[PDB]
């Protein structure tokens, strides 16, 4: 989870 | 692996043909020896074990549908390496030419991509929210930028420091997208998000409110979701960066734009010389003012514009 939450 | 450097050809997620640097030893591997200590791309095979297997191909041609996310992960990691080296004199994410490893086909229908502290990981998406996420150069560069942050400021991934961490990744993801100069914009993830919906994206730096994110400190999220809103409150910093580069009037505050190159210089210096693991938004403003002072002088337009931009988003 990193480009989006 | 030990072998000889070769040049393969394939098609990426969006159907575009590109050459890729490979290594030949029995098979042709997605191993680019031309950049630092190498760029290595792996097949996770729809599982969650990482990194998976170094990508092997029999003929050095990468035109199969299954190959497309690997082509783009490998190629766009190369573009991101080139940006940091050529623009910021930084050799890979650690500044010492660390090998860049990426895995594609992570899990099943996985609607995300991430730097995990060691490597990049890309889902394929479920085909409705996302197509394979390595198809977005801003996505690849955003997540590789977390590796840069890990080795420099080390911004803790929660609350204001975490929103700065996220914004730094959106800023440099966008600057890499402009560097490659293929359909660049100030949106995040538009090339891989919602194939059925035209004209949208995950986040907008030019107008964060288009996707419900705050564009002013008075609209910040203070709850516990999303690690304290790291992908939400990033909009406040993303908007300030957009204003620094492009200029504009926002909530009645005018900002004189100074362009993308100077934005990148200011924020790269802040990230590598001034920010710390616990920096908050006010400390980011001070770090950006000091960085612009170092680069352009205390009386410069660049310093004045940094102050105007943070004023416009309510960060003192
Ligand atoms: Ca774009
Ligand atoms: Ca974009
Ligand atoms: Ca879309």
């Amino acid at each position: 989870g990193a480009i989006i939450g | 692996i030990t072998g000889t450097s070769t040049v393969g050809v394939g098609r990426g997620v969006l159907g575009d043909q590109k050459n890729i640097n490979t290594t030949y030893s029995t098979y042709y591997y997605l191993q680019d020896n031309t950049r630092g200590n190498g760029i290595f791309t792996y097949d996770a095979k729809y599982r969650t074990t990482l990194p998976g297997s170094l990508w092997a191909d029999a003929d050095n041609q990468f035109f199969a549908s299954y190959d497309a996310p690997a082509v783009d992960a490998h190629y766009y990691a190369g573009v991101t390496y080139d940006y940091y080296k050529n623009v910021h004199n930084r050799l890979s994410y650690d500044g010492n030419n660390a090998a860049i490893r990426s895995s594609v086909h992570y899990s099943q229908g996985y609607n995300n991509a991430f730097w995990n502290g060691s490597q990049m990981v890309y889902g394929d998406g479920d085909g409705q929210t996302f197509i394979p996420l390595s198809g977005g150069i801003d996505v690849v560069a955003h997540e590789l930028t977390h590796a840069v942050t890990d080795y420099t400021a080390g911004l803790i991934y929660q609350n204001e420091s975490g929103a700065i961490n996220e914004a730094i990744s959106d800023i440099f993801g966008t600057l890499v997208e402009f560097y490659a100069n293929k359909n660049p914009d100030w949106e995040i993830g538009e090339d891989v998000y919602t194939p059925g919906i035209s004209g949208d994206s995950l986040r907008s730096m030019s107008d964060p409110a288009k996707y419900g994110d705050p564009d002013h400190y008075s609209k910040r999220y203070t709850g516990t979701q999303d690690n304290g809103g790291v992908h939400i409150n990033s909009g406040i910093i993303n908007k300030a960066a957009y204003l620094i580069s492009q200029g504009g009037t926002h909530y009645g505050v005018s900002v004189v734009g100074i362009g993308r190159d100077k934005l990148g210089k200011i924020f790269y210096r802040a990230l590598t010389q001034y920010l710390t693991p616990t920096s908050n938004f006010s400390q980011l403003r001070a770090a950006a003012v000091q960085s612009a002072t170092d680069l352009y002088g205390s009386t410069s337009q660049e310093v004045a514009s940094v102050k105007q931009a943070f004023d416009a988003v309510g960060v003192k």
